[PDB]
């Protein structure tokens, strides 16, 4: 053990941090009058409708 | 001069007792509210600015 033959010192480190995420949203509010353009075999009604508003510059 | 134009299709049974129907019960509602005079021309983009808004890289 003389002459620092067995003296030793070591250190080590390892680090990892990952993360992730996502999100989506949508809202819609209004009222629209549509018209029936087809009646299906079970009585369900296909409906289509369009509202066009022009206010000033569009 | 300001113009308010309306067009659409109305169900007779949606009309109230005072001969009125809200605009949300009209099927193909076309609503327009426009004007003329220098007040209306002051709300139009210049031709160069419109050209840039449509063709500028950013």
């Amino acid at each position: 053990f003389g002459n620092s033959r067995a003296d030793m010192e070591a250190s080590g480190g390892n680090s990892f941090n990952g993360k992730g995420g996502a999100n989506a949203s949508n809202t819609f509010s209004g009222t629209l009058t549509v018209t029936v353009d087809q009646v299906l075999a079970n009585g369900n009604l296909h409906v289509v409708g369009e509202k066009q508003i022009a206010i000033n510059q569009g | 001069t300001e113009f308010i134009r309306f067009s659409g299709v109305v169900n007779p049974r949606t009309i109230s007792g005072s001969n009125s129907v809200p605009s949300t019960q009209v099927a193909d509602a076309r609503i327009e509210y426009v004007g003329n005079g220098y007040i209306n021309e002051a709300q139009n983009m210049g031709w160069l600015q419109r050209f840039f808004l449509n063709l500028s890289p950013m």
